[PDB]
This record gives structure tokens, C-alpha cells and sequence, in this order.
DNA sequence: ATCAGAATCCCGGTGCCGAGGCCGCTCAATTGGTCGTAGACAGCTCTAGCACCGCTTAAACGCACGTACGCGCTGTCCCCCGCGTTTTAACCGCCAAGG
DNA sequence: CCTTGGCGGTTAAAACGCGGGGGACAGCGCGTACGTGCGTTTAAGCGGTGCTAGAGCTGTCTACGACCAATTGAGCGGCCTCGGCACCGGGATTCTGAT
């Protein structure tokens, strides 16, 4: 029925990364399940942090420290830098 | 009946070769069968609980994937 | 058409089955085992093809990881053959029963 | 620019993520900067996986990406293998890992 | 000033029903409080994910029951389901 | 009060308030906090009774965390549950392997 | 520095687990693994402190860092 | 007089099996934890129960790793533990990629 | 085996402190109502799972078959440990501070 | 009214010499277990058939949960007592090395 998916977004990301490379539907489902699992993990960790810190709202610092905690140092630093650059790009204009 | 022995000896041989085993003993197969049976029991029980709470008597792919997700052996490609 | 000492045929099969990725545990016997196990728990159970394939692939991955751990235990013990005690130690360290 | 996705300059949709968070049962209220940061993190993680997947594919000279490439890429990299050592990819297999003593002498 | 909450009195009560002639160090009382909170949040999270996957935003007794069925071991799960069902029935029966 | 209306030491109001604050769903059923409170009460009761068993094993009336950890580790089910969970001042069971006993 | 985990300390830690004979190179591996674990746990705790905007690491932060690592500890009102 | 090796360690194992007090003394582990933390921040401090919890966790993890190492050595038909045993335990645990 | 000789299992004493006794306080758990929606009940709909045989074909079967790395049995060599030993410095007391 | 350490004083702990002998360490009998094949025995699976209740969605109403404001009594804040289990020291268990 009305079952949404992220196949088109993954296709566009692949095109912007590899202009002449494809992928299989089974790999598409694998990526969808990976995204779902990581999303669930991040949502749970954000929920626990918010419940500890008594925050009624979510800001960028929460997800920043979440990235610092889950991913290792180099990957966490790169992801934090990318997200901060995106936030600055949106906010500046 | 006898479905625990359904996994044939050459099938366990191929599983070991994928794992990286050169020399295989004869009592390895029975222990591997027991491990497989226990893990299947756990995952099947979790998926059955998932489908029972949904009031669906058919075990769906999402139910099994979520059961594997909760067990720490999350498997992909099948929804959930 | 030749038979070698133990191992080169083993190396050939290892190379073939690491080059190959398709399911090693056969789908029909595995699904039969799944149905036998599920019969003891709940009646009127219908399994989707993707669900059974997920069971099969997850079990194959767990078994292959356990085999890798058993090989590590044996080789660290300066041993080539794997014994049920090797699997017992591997599962003891892994933590899943 | 009308949609917030064009303002943020990202690929993943902010709106569907916001809808999922609304139907998420984890927070009453959500900030206006968190979805963009989360989308950037998800895009970077997907790109990190896809770069090594493409590396494996070009090593194998295969255009289509099969789950074997995904599993090999996840297991080879120390960061991903440490991160995803408890994560299983369907139809993935394991790395070809031959010990020194395994080869016949 | 901060009035932090504690399960001290309830844990002391429960130990007294299970053992009147048994003291409990504050360390043990804190361990019991932590265990209670951990199990409660475990079952609550299981119910939350069940509500997520079932496309239903209501946690009735069924959601907590299936959460306990998934969480606790077989015999313990059966015992907990029985006791929780009895508790739910007696709660719904009265005012 | 709703504490004793469910026949439990743990009140319904505190547990239902925790459920509401946790946002585990849009709405929480009437029996859900009672179910949780009953499960928690039974679990802590069995923990404390095995703690008393460990206490009489150690020939002490008052529960020390050593008694709690012995209670956790003797029982197979609890050791399965709280195996990854350690306890401050807890310890471990008396475990002696026969391979190392002297001849 | 790393000698804070002394030879008797490593001896006692090993004997707690039932080890009978200990080699001279065991100390280095033990100290390295302990350093890795301490780096990870202290990294999580310091990240928690940075998130909290506070100045001192709290017991709750350490306990929840251990829980995130999968090493939950009782006795401290977590 | 001089006893034979091996029995003493069993005796202290039996005796310490009845006690749960933290093994590592306060100040050296304290200094080690704080010099490791100095790589994360300057003039940072822990809580008292935070320090004790860190000590408990480090002791538990090290004891578990030592039990894994001893099991690996014994299963390898060895009694004295070697760093390779610790490496095998870590590899089976999955931390080392 | 055999007692030695320390070393552990449980003990009377012991004194100053952890658990737990007494009584408020006090707001949040509790009250009933009145809103108000979601979901279990009722029913709906066609899809891929179902019973089943039925042949194929890569694969499973049995123990005769080599045979080599496993394990009987031991030397090897020594890496370490038992104990005393002396120096190490962490710890019992002491209250810190700062917002 | 808090947490390392400022450190005084500790008293038993860090650090290490070191022997000796049993264990680390490889070598090597040896040979029973058993790769490898490989035909025999097995029945896989890949593509089919209609069976066919039930996953899923829509209906759907209404039972049941949320919303409002009074409530009301126990929830956890303040100080004080006193014997379980830890300590000071004896005496007797329960062991084991040298014998």
C-alpha cells in the first residue's frame, strides 16, 4: 500500500557520488534496514539524553554529543563538522 | 521429526569452509546443529510474540527482522 | 581428476565458497526445521518467504562467525582441527547460547 | 527556494524525517536545527559506507553493487567493523581471511 | 534545594514482606531501586517499539504483556504474564 | 489512593506518571502501569529472597551487596539477566575448577 | 603514569579471575587494554560532561557511559 | 618453611572469594584516570561515586578479560597466560577488527 | 599416609557508627467529570502462502581409504614464583569551594 | 555544604631479589581418527496449481483515555537510637608441605 521508502534518495546520493555505478534491489533493502536500525538507535539515545538532562526540546548540541559518543573519534569529528557546516549554511542565508 | 538433522553434513562442511575451517571433526556437526536449533528457537519465539501482539497469525518478514534486531543479530534487506 | 593430501582440496573448497555468496544452508531443510520448531510453540503459523530467508541468512552468518571464532581458538592453540571443546570455548567467549 | 531542503542544501528529505519524528513517541517538541544536522549525519554515514562499497566493486570490476561488496566493505575497515561487528548484512558472507599456517607447506 | 525522588520506602517494604528479619544496607537499597528502574524502562521501551511497529499509538495491557513476553525468560515470562493479567483484571474490576 | 487499589506496594500514579513522561505512546492503557508495577514488585521480591538465601549462606542477617550479587549469580535465570550488569561491592560465586586441585 | 597500575595491582586483578601463572609480558598487554578501555569510557564521560555544560564528571554520567558501552553498574542510584 | 608453588594462590583465591572490596588502591588509579582524562579536557574532575564506579567497571572488565585469557590458555593446553591469549580473547570478543 | 605449622573456619568481646524509629508536611497522586479519538470489533479483499506431488540434479550417502597433523610420552629449559624483604606513598583525619 | 589532594601518619603496600621445580617449549611416537573421493542413496528445488483463510486497509463506533480542577493523604524532608556485623583478640577448625 502506502509504504514509503528511501530508494530515490539513495539513488540520487549514489549519482552525486558515483555517476556511473548502480546497485541492486536487495542491497537497496539492506540499506533501508540499516537506515531504520541506525535511526532507531539514534532516536533511543537522544531520548535517554533528553530524559536525563530534563530538556523539553532537542537542539543541535544533543545530536552533536550523540555523534561524538556513538561513532569513533575521527568519524564522529567528520560527521560533526559536516553537520555544523550544513547548519551554518542554512542559518547564514 | 528429524528436522534437526535436516542440515546435511556437507552443508555444515560448506558453512565451515565459508568460516575458514580446514580440518573438521565428526562431533562438530551435532554441536553446530544444537547451536542452530537454540538460535532458531529464540528468534522464532520473538517473531511469534511480535506477530501475536499484532493479532496476525502469519509470521511476516518484518516480524522476523525485528526479532533479529532485538536479539543483537539484526539482519537487513527484508524490511524492518 | 586428482586427490591430494588433506587441505588443498579443502583450500579449493574454501576459495570456491568464499568466492560464492549464495546460501550454504539449503532453504528447504532449514524451513522444515523452522516449521518443526514453531509447531511446538504456536499453531496456525504462516511464514513469508522473506522471513524464512532472513532466518536462513542470520543463522548462516552466526554459524560462520562461530566457525571463525573456533578457527581462531584452534590456531591460537597451534591446532588445525576443531573439537567440540573449541566450539564450547568460542561460544563461552562470544556470550550467546 | 521554497522547500527547506533547498535552503539546507542537502539530499535527504527534511519533511519525511520530521513526520517520522512526529510519529516517533520520543519527544513532545522538536527543534528547528536538529533535522538538518541529523540528515547531514545520515548522508555522511551513507557516503562512508558507499565509498568503500564502490572501492570493493571497482576492485572486482563490477558495476552493480551486490550485498557481498557491502559486507566486505563493512568488515574490512577497522572503524566500521568495530562499529558494526554486531551487524549482519543479508547475503553478505565474510572476508577471505587465510591464516599463515592454513596454507599447505 | 532539590527534592530528589527515591524508591527507598517501597523497596524496604518489599524486603520486609519477603524478609522481616533482614536489614538492608543503603547500597543494597540503591541497587534495588536501580534494578526496578531498569526493568521498568526496559518493558516501557519494548512497548514503545511494539507500538511503533504495530502502527498503533496506544499502549494497553496487551502492549506491556507482549513486551514482558519478549523480555523475560520463558518460565519467568509466563509467571509475569499470569501475575500481570491477574493484576489488570483486579484493577479493572474495582473502582 | 491508587497505590493499594492495584494490590501492590508500588503505586499506579508514580508508574503511570513515569509512563506519561516517557512518551512510550500517544496514550497509556489503564492496566499498563499496574502490569509494570506487579512485574517490578515480583522481580524485586525474588531478587530479595535470593539475597536472603545468600545472606544465610554468608551467616549474616543484613543484606550486603555481596549477598545481592550471590543471589544474582547462583540463579541461572538471574545470572542470564544481570550477567552484563555488575554490582558495586558485589563479588562473584565460590567457583573452583577441579583441574587445578593438587594431587 | 602507567605504573600507577602496579605489578601487585595487576597480580591481584589476574588472581581475582583465577589466573595461576603470569608472564612478564602480560603486564604490557594488560596495561594497554586497560588504557584503551579507560580512554573509551572517559571519552564517553567527558562527552557527557561537555553536553551537560558542567565542570565536573558526575556518577550518573559514568554509569550511563558504562551502560552505553554495555557495562551497566548497580549501587549508585542510576 | 618453604611450601611448594601453586597451593598458596589457591588459598588466597578461596579466601578472597568471600570478599568484594575494590582491589586497586585509590590514588594511583585516580592519577591514571585523570591523566587519561587530561587528553580530553584541562582541569577536569570526576565525582566521588563516579571515580568509584570507574574503578568497579575497570576491575570487572579486567577480571573478565583475564578469565577469558586464562580459559584460552587452558583450552590451548597451557597454564601461564601470554599476550597472544589476550589478543585471541579480544578478537573473539569482536573489539579488534 | 604422618604431624608440623601456620592458616582458615566461626567466636566472645566491643564501641561508635550504618539502618532504620518518630513525626511532619504538602503537593501530586486522586477525585469525578467531560471531552474525543483510536482501535478493537465488523467486515472487506486478493495475494502470495498454501497442499502436493514430481521430477531433477546438484547434491547426499558409507565406510573403505590414505595419512597427517593429533596426542602418548617424554625431555627440555626456565620462566617465573614463595617468601622474605625493604622501600612506596597511599590513606585516616580534615576540611575544604563557590556559586 | 560538596571532591583530589594539599599531605600528616600510617603500616602494611610497591618493587623486586630470586630458586626451583614444576611448568614453558618444542620434539616426536603413532596411529587411531578420517580427507578425499565418489559411487549409492537422497530427495532438492525450481517451477507449478489452485486452495483460501487472513494481512492489510477501510469502516466504525464508542468504549475508554484524555482534559480540568479540586483533593488529600502519603512522599520523602529533619533529628535521634542502638545491635548487626565488623573488629581486637583467642582459640580451635581444616586444611596441607614435608614427611
Amino acid at each position: 500500500s502506502r509504504k514509503e521508502s528511501y530508494s530515490i534518495y539513495v539513488y540520487k546520493v549514489l549519482k552525486q557520488v558515483h555517476p556511473d555505478t548502480g546497485i541492486s534491489s536487495k542491497a537497496m533493502g539492506i540499506m533501508n534496514s540499516f537506515v531504520n536500525d541506525i535511526f532507531e538507535r539514534i532516536a533511543g539515545e537522544a531520548s535517554r539524553l533528553a530524559h536525563y538532562n530534563k530538556r523539553s526540546t532537542i537542539t543541535s548540541r544533543e545530536i552533536q554529543t550523540a555523534v561524538r559518543l556513538l561513532l569513533p573519534g575521527e568519524l564522529a569529528k567528520h560527521a560533526v563538522s559536516e553537520g555544523t557546516k550544513a547548519v551554518t549554511k542554512y542559518t547564514s542565508a | 521429526r528429524d528436522n534437526i538433522q535436516g542440515i546435511t553434513k556437507p552443508a555444515i562442511r560448506r558453512l565451515a569452509r565459508r568460516g575458514g575451517v580446514k580440518r573438521i571433526s565428526g562431533l562438530i556437526y551435532e554441536e553446530t546443529r544444537g547451536v542452530l536449533k537454540v538460535f532458531l528457537e529464540n528468534v522464532i519465539r520473538d517473531a511469534v510474540t511480535y506477530t501475536e501482539h499484532a493479532k496476525r497469525k502469519t509470521v511476516t518478514a518484518m516480524d522476523v527482522v525485528y526479532a533479529l534486531k532485538r536479539q543483537g543479530r539484526t539482519l537487513y534487506g527484508f524490511g524492518g | 581428476p586428482h586427490r591430494y593430501r588433506p587441505g588443498t582440496v579443502a583450500l579449493r573448497e574454501i576459495r570456491r565458497y568464499q568466492k560464492s555468496t549464495e546460501l550454504l544452508i539449503r532453504k528447504l531443510p532449514f524451513q522444515r526445521l523452522v516449521r518443526e520448531i514453531a509447531q511446538d510453540f504456536k499453531t496456525d503459523l504462516r511464514f513469508q518467504s522473506s522471513a524464512v530467508m532472513a532466518l536462513q541468512e542470520a543463522c548462516e552468518a552466526y554459524l560462520v562467525g562461530l566457525f571463525e571464532d573456533t578457527n581462531l581458538c584452534a590456531i591460537h592453540a597451534k591446532r588445525v582441527t576443531i573439537m567440540p571443546k573449541d566450539i564450547q570455548l568460542a561460544r563461552r567467549i562470544r556470550g550467546e547460547r | 527556494a521554497k522547500t527547506r531542503s533547498s535552503r539546507a542544501g542537502l539530499q535527504f528529505p527534511v519533511g519525511r524525517v520530521h513526520r517520522l519524528l512526529r510519529k516517533g513517541n520520543y519527544s513532545e517538541r522538536v527543534g528547528a536545527g536538529a533535522p538538518v544536522y541529523l540528515a547531514a549525519v545520515l548522508e555522511y554515514l551513507t557516503a562512508e559506507i558507499l565509498e568503500l562499497a564502490g572501492n570493493a566493486a571497482r576492485d572486482n570490476k563490477k558495476t552493480r553493487i551486490i550485498p557481498r561488496h557491502l559486507q566486505l566493505a563493512i568488515r574490512n575497515d577497522e572503524e566500521l567493523n568495530k562499529l558494526l561487528g554486531r551487524v549482519t548484512i543479508a547475503q553478505g558472507g565474510v572476508l577471505p581471511n587465510i591464516q599463515a599456517v592454513l596454507l599447505p607447506k
